[PDB]
């Protein structure tokens, strides 16, 4: 799958070489049309994989992924030249080669065939992420989160490798068709238990789980605008795709080691959307919002059934649209009025009407309205917990309430009501943040049109 | 322009350039023929052709 | 082995605990350097004596001029020390830290 | 070739070059004083370089053209409003002396390198020797802090420290009064500002710290008004001094060839007077650093090497 | 309206000798901006001697 | 001084639609901010969306779904006509399967 | 209680607090080249007997 | 100090680690050592301060002392075995010394107390040597008589070695002493794969000297000895501050950069065998080294911090000295980590 | 850390254990206000002995100007912390 990395690697010159004023027009085309050729992913076989060669494969988990990171760099693009209009021009595109490089680490870890070189790429999206929060933040707790962001990942994925180079060294191969056609039982033994923890915690850090997500909304909140989309979008399906890759080599063990991560994704995800109800900063809540997503996809991943793969693929798409969507919405009204407390500017229906229609339809995909795909993927995962206990409808339930007050409280809150008296300095939406929007929203739409492309390999 | 001479002036140093040029070009006419005789000595001994 | 092989070994371990632990006067370390020089010449020269290994009856001097280098070095640094403060108290080398 | 370890090896010697005519000349005195025509009389008389006083721009004189830059991209400090307004809240006084500090170390490296390459003479007007006692009458008519003069001596310590005095120093005595008759004689409509009591601060700073500890390094040539007229009395006054007292004689191969190889590598030179003590006169934010930087580097010949600048009409870049 | 970049307070915390202060360290002293320590009086007293009478 | 350093002041933000009251927010050259809405519109609605979205509803059936249809048709077809049951509980032939000797 | 408070307390705080602990203990040393000297001579007799005697 | 004499000296400390690796005779070896020391000491003051001249008097007596006993360790030798050559080392005893001694030469922990004193005491570019150069030939001897060392002893030194260093470091504001104690660290790192595989030593010399000689001559050129210091170097040159920055990145470990590849290669040798603990404790360890390498890019290049009116003057001139290698140091530094496979070489 | 931040009081004691180990002075005639030269009948060179046995108890020296003008006690405490800067 050259023809998609080489164009990539391509963008970055072409950027280093274009004239001062033309740098994020080059981007964008450019970038779009690398997304309109990784769109040729989506034709995917019954029975395998598309082998490419011996280094890349393209499944159906991680084709959708792929097209929604080559989809989500141009959005990102137009995303920051707003607020980067004062910014040299060397540092302008010093921003569009970290983008870059995020990408192309992010192509490359999703079609990876060992699972040494997905940990070399995985860890390697890690330094444009951190350079991108730390540098181009706008308050002084960026430093704190970039801290908090790296050594999180960094604690959970050392013993990832440890435990990746002993299968090495006991199996022979970590090449992922080899491992599949080759798994063996694991035993009932500690060493076998800490080889599980070893090769879980890495990912659940990444998701994630809760109890270990106190980095996201640091990091989440202090960073760029573009930042946080690429972290929301894609950045956090890492430690999801990357489980559902592991537990091959897991079984039968997952059978009970699951258990106290299968209390903690449902319990914080109550705890999640409960602490969204009270929160004073808009962007944090978005941030609550995807950690209590990430907990149902947890769940999928661990009950360990087709129904609950099939619903963790569409869920982490179909939130990744809509978290950058709405991280983009709160962006626009940051850019006006300066501050981030919610409470601020209100009833700003009155002042920009179709900014409000984008702010309704975003917060009711949030809330999985059918037939969207957040509701095929959210049902079909309370379907499979309720095969797994009766009892899950009750947890699963009270998410389902919650995750509608808080939603319609952001909408109600930032919407509806009266124009504060002493803002004045509200003007009109741009050409380019409504594009934005709607490049975020038809998307979504056209997926629910034909949802057997996000479905996931089971399907 | 400029107040002193700086010492590098608007012609390059030719005895630099032509010596940088120089190495380059035995370099890397001295790898082509490296090249060359490796392939014939390794196609001699496993005798191919 | 022998007694006096356990006494020179003893020696040389008394010369190294009187290096290891520092009194005032910097000398005095210098001079537990000297005696562990020795111990190591009589010791070798001993062994070599015993084994009539007559080529390397050469050793020992080798070893006993590498030994005054030491010294040298070790006495210049000293005079050195005393002409910054005075003394040659091994309490005034406190400027760098860990 | 650039001086240098190698040119040392083989060859290179600074002390045969000293033609008894080496000799470091400075001329100071107070405001207004005829210093400046009796440096050049004397340079004259005598063969050597004359070097004008450092002003605000003087390192703005040897680096790429010899014209000034902008006041905001270079000094950052105005003289003018020193006069008008000395005990201005913006730390106009001590930026104005800090940097006329740095930029008198630097052409005391210039002359140092002119005279150890050449074995020419030269001659200064001020040295850094003497710009401590602007420093003195602006703290003692409260026109600077207490910190600010603690400091100045912290840079001055780790930078004045490294080279040798100069040779004779020749000052020119003009009593205060006198001095401001000059000053109102002149026209300079800011200079009739400054009161008496700062020249009367610079005299006796002078005549109380300068000269007796600059008389212990080498022999005093003081001058009255009236005989500073006669450049070459002067002149064969300076031919007839016994120079055998100070650290110059003291110095040989290995000693000239440290100073040399400081005196060039003009960062070296200027490293120390940029220390990291945050003194609100002279600290600028990070926001105006960052403007004030990306302004300079857009002048028409300052954005790369003196050599690589297409923009100012330098040829065969793609070969150099 | 703009980015934050530290200012004097905040670079003062690495300008210190150690970072983590503690009641002992609190008077560590910063090494000298050329590591030169300024020459100590420490005077060697000449001898005295008395060269006769006898 | 009573100050800690010297700053400039924060300035205040520019409006696009002061110098441009037509400006898409794109760039503050008119030109190049009408050529980037141009290209944004063009290369996302007119060349991704519309076209990516027909290509992908009109792609080849890979997924073999037609074909395992009518390979369940055909396999009904034979085993209703036959008095074949439907389905088989083993999906591999125990001839070829050997179990262990004993089971005490 | 718990977002703000507790799981603060327990994985990043303590590391923190730990990790500055461990360094104010191992990074301040007078610089006495008696003191640890002494503490060579400890390491020598303690790695004879202790990794030594067990051969 | 004349040039030529200079040049001698640094001739004759290259003279002795050169005796040390080519020598079979266990005499030879220790004359090595001895010369190099002699060499060394003048070099440590040649900018004459009462700091240098105390870093050199703490030099000489730790490495005297360590030759002192390197050299009773070879009479025990010599006596359980009328053997001069440099092999197995027949007698325990003068094993566990011998390993003592080298660790003492090296700055092993808990001998490591010289280093971050001496390190500090001296100037940049004897630091470099001193933490370049030197570790080249205990670690020679070291890996010379591998397979007669005591992995419990090595392996507890190298452990203590990567604790002590991370520690130590997490508390620096001066630049020398975070490099001593990033010295330390990495030779900890070095000596927990000797007993297993001494091409992984090698590699690991080779990649950490490669850093270590960028860092040092990055900080030279950029005349930075404090971390104050240091954040001027964005208002003269950016370009240095970046590179700095990624070479620190790739100090700290992480991928894709060219640090990375000997800690992976030294994890996945010590999984070879069983050792699974270790390599997880010294990633967890090396965490901290990563930490206070973060730290200083933050307060170097990620952030801006506020200036002095007189760097305008500096603006003006230009360096005037060119260090030829440093471009290739720094490549060599971040992108080698798609060539690890050509580590085959070394052994 | 280094001594302990010096207050007024600690200073009155000392000056007040120095001046009762003073063979001139009896102890319980002896106050903070008590003049030496009218109270304590003490003479000129007995002030300079009082002055220089201040000097060695607090480290400093005390000019002969300065020091000649405390003639009491209480002058003696209030000069020492203008001269240690003690406001406690
Ligand atoms: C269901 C009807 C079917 C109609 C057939 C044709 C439908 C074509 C629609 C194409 C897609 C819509 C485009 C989305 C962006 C919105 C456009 C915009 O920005 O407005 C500017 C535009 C310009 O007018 P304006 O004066 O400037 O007003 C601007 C002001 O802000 C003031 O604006 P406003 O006050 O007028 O509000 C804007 C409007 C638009 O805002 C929206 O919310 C529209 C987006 C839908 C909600 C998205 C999240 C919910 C998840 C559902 C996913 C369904 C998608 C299916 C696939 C579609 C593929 C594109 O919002 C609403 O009025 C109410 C929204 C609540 C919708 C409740 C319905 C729930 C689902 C019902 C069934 C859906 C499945 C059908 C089949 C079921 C089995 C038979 O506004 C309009 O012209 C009105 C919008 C049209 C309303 C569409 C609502 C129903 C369509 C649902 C999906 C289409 C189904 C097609 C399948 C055939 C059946
Ligand atoms: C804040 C969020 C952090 C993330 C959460 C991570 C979740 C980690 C939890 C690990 C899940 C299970 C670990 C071990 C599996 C069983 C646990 C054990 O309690 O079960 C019994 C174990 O019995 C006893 O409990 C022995 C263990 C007692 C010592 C364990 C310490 C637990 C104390 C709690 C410390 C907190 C740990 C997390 C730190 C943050 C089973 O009996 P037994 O059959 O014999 O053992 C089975 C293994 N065999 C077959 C090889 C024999
Ligand atoms: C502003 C005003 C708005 C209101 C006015 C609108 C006026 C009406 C227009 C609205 C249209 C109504 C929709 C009704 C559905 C009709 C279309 C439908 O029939 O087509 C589907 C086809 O839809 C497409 O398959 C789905 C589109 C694919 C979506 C991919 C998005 C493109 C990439 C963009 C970036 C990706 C980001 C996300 C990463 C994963 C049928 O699928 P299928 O059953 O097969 O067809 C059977 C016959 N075939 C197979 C021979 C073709
Ligand atoms: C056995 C050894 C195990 C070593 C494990 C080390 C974990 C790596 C993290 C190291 C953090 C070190 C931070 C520290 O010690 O200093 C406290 C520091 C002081 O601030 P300074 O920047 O040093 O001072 C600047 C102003 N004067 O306080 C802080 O605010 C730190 C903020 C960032 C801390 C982020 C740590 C997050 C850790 C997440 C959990 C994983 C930790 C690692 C172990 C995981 C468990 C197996
Ligand atoms: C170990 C043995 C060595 C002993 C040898 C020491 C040598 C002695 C040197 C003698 C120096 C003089 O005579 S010095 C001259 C001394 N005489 C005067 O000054 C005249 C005025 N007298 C007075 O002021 C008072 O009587 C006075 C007592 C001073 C108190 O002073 P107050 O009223 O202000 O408290
Ligand atoms: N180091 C300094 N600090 C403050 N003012 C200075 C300094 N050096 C020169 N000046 C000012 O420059 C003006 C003229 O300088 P001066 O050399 O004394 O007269 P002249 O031009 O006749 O030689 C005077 O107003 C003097 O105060």
């Amino acid at each position: 799958m050259l023809k998609i990395i080489i164009p990539t690697t391509m963008l970055l010159p072409m950027t280093w070489m274009s004239k001062h004023n033309m740098i994020w027009i080059n981007a964008t085309v450019h970038s779009l049309l690398i997304s309109l050729i990784s769109l040729s992913l989506l034709n995917q076989l019954g029975e395998n994989s598309l082998n490419f060669s011996l280094t890349f494969f393209s499944d159906s988990l991680s084709a959708p992924l792929l097209v929604l990171t080559t989809w989500l760099l141009p959005l990102m693009l137009m995303a920051s030249q707003s607020h980067l209009s004062k910014e040299t021009t060397t540092r302008k595109k010093l921003y569009i080669t970290m983008l870059i490089l995020l990408q192309l680490f992010l192509i490359m870890t999703f079609t990876a065939t060992e699972l040494i070189l997905f940990y070399i790429l995985f860890e390697a999206t890690l330094v444009p992420t951190l350079i991108i929060i730390t540098r181009w933040g706008n308050q002084t707790e960026r430093l704190n989160a970039g801290l908090y962001f790296l050594f999180y990942t960094l604690a959970g994925s050392l013993p990832l490798l440890v435990a990746l180079v002993y299968i090495q060294n006991t199996t022979g191969s970590l090449n992922f068709l080899i491992i599949h056609y080759w798994s063996h039982p694991l035993s009932n033994s500690w060493s076998n238990i800490f080889m599980w923890l070893a090769c879980i915690m890495a990912f659940m850090v990444k998701m994630p789980l809760y109890g270990l997500h106190l980095w996201l909304p640091k990091a989440h909140v202090e960073a760029p605008i573009a930042g946080s989309m690429v972290l929301a979008a894609v950045l956090l399906k890492l430690g999801g795709y990357g489980m559902m890759r592991i537990t091959t080599i897991l079984n039968p063990l997952t059978n009970y080691m699951a258990y106290p991560f299968l209390m903690l994704s449902m319990w914080g995800m109550i705890m999640t959307s409960s602490i969204c109800l009270r929160q004073t900063d808009l962007k944090s809540l978005i941030a609550y919002s995807s950690v209590s997503h990430m907990a149902l996809v947890i769940v999928a991943i661990m009950i360990q059934t087709p129904w609950s793969f099939m619903g963790a693929t569409a869920l982490m798409i179909a939130h990744g649209l809509t978290s950058s969507m709405l991280f983009c919405l709160a962006n626009t009204n940051y850019e006006r009025v300066h501050s981030r407390t919610m409470i601020l500017a209100r009833g700003l229906q009155t002042l920009l009407p179709l900014m409000a229609t984008w702010w309704l339809v975003a917060s009711l995909t949030n809330l999985a309205l059918p037939p969207s795909i957040n509701l095929i993927g959210e049902l079909f995962i309370i379907t499979a917990s309720f095969s797994w206990s009766n009892i899950t409808i009750i947890l699963m339930g009270m998410n389902m309430m919650i995750t509608a007050l808080y939603s319609l409280y952001m909408l109600i809150t930032t919407q509806r009501g009266k124009y504060t008296h002493h803002i004045n300095n509200i003007k009109p939406s741009f050409t380019r943040e409504n594009a934005l929007m709607a490049l975020h929203i038809l998307p979504l739409l056209l997926l629910t049109l034909n949802p057997k492309m996000i479905l996931g390999p089971l399907y | 322009k400029f107040y002193i001479r700086e010492p590098p002036h608007g012609s390059p140093d030719w005895l630099k350039v032509g010596l940088t040029l120089g190495t380059s070009v035995f370099l890397w006419i001295y790898l082509i023929k490296q090249h060359k005789e490796d392939v014939l000595e390794y196609k001699r001994r496993n005798g191919l052709e | 082995m022998p007694l006096v092989y356990m006494n020179i070994i003893m020696a040389f371990a008394i010369a190294l605990a009187g290096l290891l632990m520092y009194r005032s006067h910097l000398m005095s370390s210098l001079l537990c350097l000297e005696g562990m020089m020795l111990s190591l010449f009589i010791m070798s020269t001993l062994i070599i004596l015993n084994t009539h290994f007559t080529l390397a009856n050469m050793m020992p001097i080798i070893l006993l001029v590498f030994a005054a280098c030491e010294a040298a070095l070790g006495l210049s640094l000293l005079v050195m020390v005393s002409n910054t403060y005075g003394t040659d108290y091994v309490q005034n080398l406190n400027l760098l830290q860990c | 070739l650039q001086y240098g370890p190698l040119a040392f090896v083989l060859g290179e010697r600074t002390t045969r070059k000293l033609t008894e005519t080496s000799k470091v000349i400075t001329v100071d005195g107070n405001i207004c004083s005829g210093k400046g025509r009796l440096a050049r009389e004397i340079a004259e008389k005598l063969g050597l370089r004359h070097f004008p006083e450092a002003g605000i721009h003087y390192a703005d004189s040897t680096t790429g053209d010899g014209k000034p830059l902008d006041v905001q991209l270079s000094g950052n400090c105005s003289l003018e409003k020193f006069y008008d307004d000395p005990k201005s809240n913006d730390g106009n006084s001590y930026r104005l002396q800090s940097w006329l500090y740095a930029s008198r170390l630097l052409q005391y490296a210039d002359a140092l390198e002119h005279l150890l390459s050449t074995g020419q003479g030269v001659v200064l007007e001020r040295s850094i020797y003497s710009d401590f006692v602007f420093l003195e009458a602006m703290y003692r008519q409260g026109f600077i802090r207490k910190q600010c003069v603690e400091h100045y001596n912290e840079v001055k310590k780790v930078t004045a420290c490294e080279y040798l005095p100069p040779h004779v120093v020749v000052y020119v005595d003009v009593p205060v009064p006198e001095i401001q008759s000059r000053i109102q004689k002149k026209g300079n409509p800011h200079e009739m500002k400054i009161t008496a009591a700062y020249l009367q601060d610079i005299e006796n700073a002078y005549k109380k710290t300068f000269l007796p500890e600059m008389s212990e390094k080498c022999e005093v040539l003081q001058y009255s008004a009236r005989e500073a007229e006669d450049a070459e009395k002067v002149v064969e006054d300076i031919e007839y001094l016994k120079c055998d007292k100070g650290p110059w004689p003291d110095q040989d191969d290995r000693t000239f060839h440290r100073l040399r190889m400081l005196v060039q590598n003009k960062l070296e030179v200027l490293n120390y007077t940029t220390i990291p003590v945050y003194l609100p006169e002279i600290t600028i934010g990070a926001h105006q650093s960052d403007r004030v930087f990306q302004k300079f580097t857009e002048l028409p010949g300052r954005k790369y090497s003196p050599g690589y600048n297409e923009d100012v009409g330098d040829k065969w870049i793609w070969l150099k | 309206a703009r980015q934050w970049q530290p200012d004097v307070e905040w670079a003062e915390q690495f300008g210190g000798a150690v970072m983590y202060p503690t009641k002992e360290t609190a008077h560590w002293k910063p090494p000298p901006w050329n590591d030169v320590d300024p020459p100590k009086d420490t005077l060697v007293s000449n001898l005295t001697l008395n060269f006769g009478p006898q | 001084p009573t100050i800690r350093l010297q700053e400039d002041p924060d300035p205040e933000d520019e409006n696009l639609y002061e110098k441009n009251p037509d400006s898409h927010g794109y760039d503050k050259d008119p030109i190049v901010d009408l050529w980037n809405m141009r290209v944004v519109f063009f290369f996302g609605f007119s060349i991704v969306l519309v076209l990516g979205s027909t290509f992908v509803a009109y792609l080849p059936d890979y997924r073999m779904q037609e074909w395992a249809r009518r390979e369940a048709e055909r396999l009904v077809k034979y085993r209703e006509a036959n008095g074949l049951p439907l389905m088989e509980s083993n999906c591999f032939d125990p001839n070829k399967i050997q179990l262990p000797e004993d089971e005490d | 209680l718990l977002d703000l408070i507790w799981l603060e307390t327990i994985l990043p705080k303590t590391t923190s607090f730990i990790q500055m602990k461990m360094s104010i203990m191992v990074s301040n040393q007078k610089g006495l080249i008696k003191l640890y000297f002494l503490s060579f001579l400890i390491t020598i007799m303690i790695s004879m007997t202790l990794f030594n005697y067990h051969e | 100090m004349n040039p030529i004499i200079y040049t001698t000296l640094i001739m004759t400390v290259m003279s002795g680690t050169m005796l040390v690796m080519i020598s079979s005779h266990w005499l030879l070896i220790w004359i090595g050592f001895e010369m190099n020391l002699l060499a060394m000491i003048p070099v440590l003051m040649k900018n004459f301060n009462p700091r240098a001249t105390e870093a050199a008097t703490k030099y000489f007596l730790t490495q005297a002392t360590a030759s002192m006993m390197l050299m009773m360790a070879i009479i025990i030798n010599l006596l359980y075995s009328g053997q001069w050559t440099i092999t197995k080392m027949f007698n325990p005893v003068a094993m566990t010394m011998m390993t003592m001694a080298l660790a003492m030469k090296l700055g092993l922990s808990p001998f490591h107390f010289w280093v971050p004193e001496v390190t500090q005491g001296i100037s940049l570019q004897a630091g470099l040597l001193l933490l370049t150069w030197q570790k080249l030939a205990p670690l020679s001897v070291l890996c010379q008589i591998s397979q007669s060392i005591n992995p419990n002893l090595m392996l507890t030194m190298a452990m203590l070695s990567i604790l002590i260093g991370g520690w130590g470091g997490l508390n620096q504001t001066q630049l020398r002493k975070i490099m001593a104690y990033s010295s330390i660290a990495h030779m900890g790192w070095m000596t927990a794969v000797l007993p297993y595989n001494t091409t992984m030593t090698i590699l690991n010399l080779l990649i950490y000297i490669t850093m270590t000689l960028a860092m040092f001559m990055l900080l030279i050129h950029s005349s930075a000895t404090t971390t104050l210091s240091l954040s001027h170097t964005w208002n003269k040159m950016p370009v240095i501050t970046s590179l700095m920055m990624v070479t620190l990145l790739s100090m700290g470990g992480l991928p894709p950069l060219s640090g990375f590849m000997p800690k992976w290669m030294i994890i996945q040798e010590m999984t070879k065998n069983e050792s699974i603990i270790m390599p997880t404790l010294m990633a967890m360890t090396a965490l901290l080294n990563l930490y206070f390498y973060m730290r200083l890019a933050y307060s170097s290049s990620l952030t801006m911090f506020p200036s002095t009116n007189n760097m305008k003057m500096k603006w003006q001139f230009e360096h005037t000295k060119q260090m030829k290698l440093l471009p290739t140091m720094i490549v060599l530094s971040t992108l080698v980590l798609p060539m690890t496979p050509a580590l085959s070489s070394l052994n | 850390s280094d001594a302990p931040p010096l207050t007024l009081e600690a200073i009155k004691d000392r000056v007040l254990y120095v001046l009762k180990l003073y063979d001139k002075i009896d102890p319980e005639k002896l106050s903070v206000n008590s003049h030496f030269m009218k109270d304590l009948g003490l003479d000129s060179l007995d002030q300079v002995e009082i002055i220089m046995a201040m000097e060695d108890e607090f480290g400093f020296e005390i000019p002969d100007i300065d020091a000649e003008k405390l003639m009491c006690p209480q002058e003696i405490v209030d000069y020492i912390a203008d001269k240690k800067d003690v406001y406690e």
